[PDB]
């Protein structure tokens, strides 16, 4: 766990829920682009957001995000039951020998 | 200071700076960059 | 883009096991590849990268010297050789296609993964 | 100097809302910016200032901890991030360009603002 | 309200009316330049006076300022119907974590 | 330190014109540059400055947002792009090499100037 | 024109003439260094004095200057016919964004 | 990670001695290396660094021009060539793997070292 | 001996002892991270703590440290017999050509 | 550190001359270099500096545009090319190795120089 | 000549003599480090003192530096006949385009 | 220089179609080639490239895995094989000769194209 | 579209018109060279400008252009009726896999 | 012609003359080696200098040369009447399809 994410978020269908991702001077404040992935309960994760604000054509405009200082965020508007998933952020930490680092991951629960 | 005077100041010496260590700086990550 | 993991299974600790991914839908030889893994109940851990021409390799510190990454462009295949497997290496392993944006990279087309279990 | 503002609208209390001020006619990166707000029926309350390079971030005590000021020099845009909005935060928010004469700051140009309403 | 201002001022078109602003050792007598803004009713409070006495080219030659000790002032001569506005003085409170303070605001009503 | 102005001419009002100065006999890339102008019958007006590496651009308030200053170090050339020229912008434009003394700066070398007339 | 200069100065060759340059607390009394330039009718202005008293090696010792408070000046001693020119002072104004600010210029006529 | 030195012994002053460090457990070619020494009764002295790709070399002032550092990636080996050994060069020499944190670096893995005696 | 360390420290098992390094404006006050190494009587130095506060893998939470001004420090709590050792600081000195500098080194004696 | 200079001699005014400082005993490519000169009966005058990779060059105002400084890292050699030599350029020229302390720099090794005379 | 030095200094063997250099706010009082070189009649200058007080291991403790305000100084104690030399100061003048500036140079004669 | 194209026409979606570009007036084997396309009413879209010796191929993301580019140097002919054509692939296809300037490339000679229509 | 071009430009015969092409840090300000193509109403495009300022011998000097920062421009002087055409800019976006990227094109109409 | 050479140089026998050759980053600053050829009035060009400084055994040491940045040069010392000739420089231009590029040639006239 390099990037900090809350373990759990929730909201009722139709509400707006946001998921934070917090880094530091080594990996967000540092200037590295932040990426997000979505994992549905029984599948392989897929790219949701890239380049902090862009997204693959397969992603509905429900999702958007930002980067500010050491903070990053994924916002979900118009929350649907189908948005339940584990969300993860990704960046690059200058102090580590690897290429990618991930946050702990956040579970989004929809209060149906 | 909440009431310092803001914005970018003009009135500086923008003519490079011939007063700096001209030698190679031996203090950088010597490892391959995995990024 | 079709990325297919294969070669998982269960081994006693100390054993070796080779994983590989078959692929199509894109030119394999033009892209670098990544392996990541997810232990049950856990988040994601980056494991390794190989450059498009095989010239460079990097490993997560937690696996360096125990894991080897390689590829064969003529077979559209990515390989990962795991030696001296430890209990801690139990995870679902996935293959991903490297992508790069600006100051950092990302993956964008992953497989389904395969499960490797290490246990006595 | 031209300042353009938007992002107002009605939001339930406890929720976030964010505003922006787009600028043109001058070099955005050479000047600091202010956000100020005027609750309906009230005078003008100062909210926040950010310097041209993000080196200074000052807030009124009445907004500190709920309001964040930020800017992106590549977009010529000033932003205001408001978290956990209170009904009391209903106001016309305005951007302005930072200026000073000798001993105190001032706005040398104002945008037209936008209304943020926080209500049940 | 940080800087003291009367709630109201008025006069007939053509007349001279004045608006006062009074501070203390923390914001006017303090040595902080006191500026004025004109909140025309359908817009933002544009700068009216700066440098205690000076003004923008966007201000009619009707307006001028003044400052002595804690006493700040704004004069409006040749008063027009279009000068109806909430006028505010501005300075900096020595004990403020923020950058600007405004007075209570004086409402100028034109009697015609 | 030879500076050479070039590019004057007559501009219908509303139209643009590009000025530039070529230099030689010194290292261009080690110095910042200035433009000033003198309308016939008038004194000198500072117009713009660019730093040796283009990191800063300051403009006279009278021209900011209408005029742009830029450089190409590999050509020893300083450029000034004037858009929407007004009749009031008629002037002899000059180049000068940036210099600095202590608490304020100055120009040391000057070119000869070139005239831009804005008229119908 | 933020530095006040007389529009004209004159004297017989052999006499001493001076050109004043008066600013405010913002551009002479502000601690900025005053510079002087000479413009001949058919060319660019050239530096005479810098740093209030210093001069390029190409300037004859006839030219000198000084400053105090908000006042500054250029003196020409042993005035020659060849010193007929437009003289300008230059400084930096604390309140402005431009690197250089100029005085209004003075026209020196040599009476001989 | 295993770093193993070799080549110590006793050499008359004036003569040369060549040290080497063989390594395993990690990708040799991705890391830079350091040599340090410890005189038999002293603390630690930094001696030299080689950049992972061999492009840069730096030496302690006490040995520059006398010692040479080099790599052979195909043998996973780091070498140190010492010419004109002086009595003051007696020390245990150690290899170590370069690591870097933020504003400064550090060594993480260390070898065992070997003793070089310069005498008679 | 770029960094100054006491030559010796001591204490009884169970006690808290500290080892410190004093640098100057070219190295510690300059912002270069401080790292510490431990050498046991018959072995190679081992990284003990790095990045001013981080314990690598196998180092027990007995060891901790800090950086302030030109000072740096290693604290050892719960001193054990096995802690008898030589401890060293390491950093970068802007005035020298070498990548690393070391302090003189301090020996810790456990008063068994 | 050993610095060796050659290339002086006598030239008619207006002619060019090329000086060369050969070096050994240290890594040439890791350091910048300086030239100074001493006219007979005179003190020392700084002439020029070049950055280890040639990225920066500075000249005394007295020689800028007339003199050029360059390096050949591959041959461990520093050059100074003087064009249009003037009588005033008669001096012993010396090379030196760049060094730097904190707020200002210094040289710490000097060549023995060579004499350049400009004369009828 | 940027830094002011006396042209000459002298004394008998065994005496203490000093060489001073005086600059200004541009080069000594400016916070720039002062250096000294000693030139013998038949060779290139040799570094004597660097960093105001530090010196190469090749220099005997006969020489020491000093710095205060815009003044800097070299003291020579236990003067020997062999110390006859030309001594120079070196610094950096922020008003000039070069890297190094030198003083006039002082000639030390030992009265043997 | 001539670039002559052939092979357009209309197919139902799902079907394949092969295009070719015959060339003359230059040595085909010394140059790489490009294909671009222009849907009616639209601008230009880069489609594919193929180094001179066939060693490298790159495709637009919109077509990779669906289109194949190849060449026969002995017949001076460039080919493009499109499989599984979609309605969205309707466009005029053009071949062009690769050229390169400095930091980016360009096409210099262009054929006249041929129209490929994909429709029910 | 990757590079931004206005959809339309026009002017009378004899006038000067310009066509802009604006990119960003990924494709113009990135140091990539900008190229321009001309397409006449019923044919293949022709290289008009290459290397930002150069042109084929088959192009009259009516066409020239340059690049600054992230904005490139094609200037057309002496506009003739035969210059009515579609103009496109081209560069390389480092974030994309394709060799070339294009703007959307600009249609130049001559106001005959 | 992509390399710039003066059309003519001259000097009296016994003089030293130089012939320049200046390119850009495409052909000299590029790192490409520069070559020189000598042509006499009724013959085929002869290699004079190769590899920037080397020469075939048929060339007397009168000729030498250099390369620096984008500049290159042929130096001729001990100028003789017999050195009257055209001199051409040659390199490789990375922006062109041809293996060799030339300057326009310089004619050297010896002022006998």
């Amino acid at each position: 766990s390099v990037l900090t994410q809350p373990p759990s978020v929730s909201g009722a269908p139709g509400q707006t829920v946001t998921i934070s991702c917090t880094g530091g001077s080594s990996n967000i404040g540092a200037g590295y682009d932040v990426h997000w992935y979505q994992q549905l309960p029984g599948t392989a994760p897929k790219l949701l957001i890239y380049g902090n604000i862009n997204r693959p054509s397969g992603v509905p405009d429900r999702f958007s995000g930002s980067k500010s200082g050491t903070s990053a965020s994924l916002a979900i508007t118009g929350l649907q039951a189908e948005d339940e998933a584990d969300y993860y952020c990704q960046s690059y930490d200058r102090r580590l020998s690897g290429s990618w680092v991930f946050g702990g991951g956040t579970k989004l629960t929809v209060l149906g | 200071d909440p009431n310092a005077n803001p914005n970018v100041d003009p009135n500086a010496n923008p003519n490079v700076d011939p007063n700096a260590n001209p030698n190679v700086d031996p203090n950088a990550n010597p490892n391959a960059n995995p990024n | 883009v079709q990325l297919v993991e294969s070669g998982g299974g269960v081994v006693p600790p100390g054993r070796s096991l080779r994983l590989s991914c078959a692929t199509s839908g894109f030119t394999f030889s033009n892209y670098g590849m990544h392996w990541v893994r997810q232990a049950p109940g856990k988040g994601l851990e980056w494991v390794a990268i190989i450059w498009y021409d095989g010239s460079r390799n990097f490993y997560a510190a937690s696996v360096e010297g125990r894991f080897t990454i390689s590829r064969d462009n003529s077979k559209n295949t990515l390989y990962l050789q795991m030696n001296s497997l430890r209990v801690e290496d139990t995870a679902v392993y996935y293959c991903a296609r490297a992508a790069y944006y600006d100051t950092s990279g990302y993956g964008d087309y992953w497989g389904q993964g395969t499960l490797v279990t290490v246990s006595s």
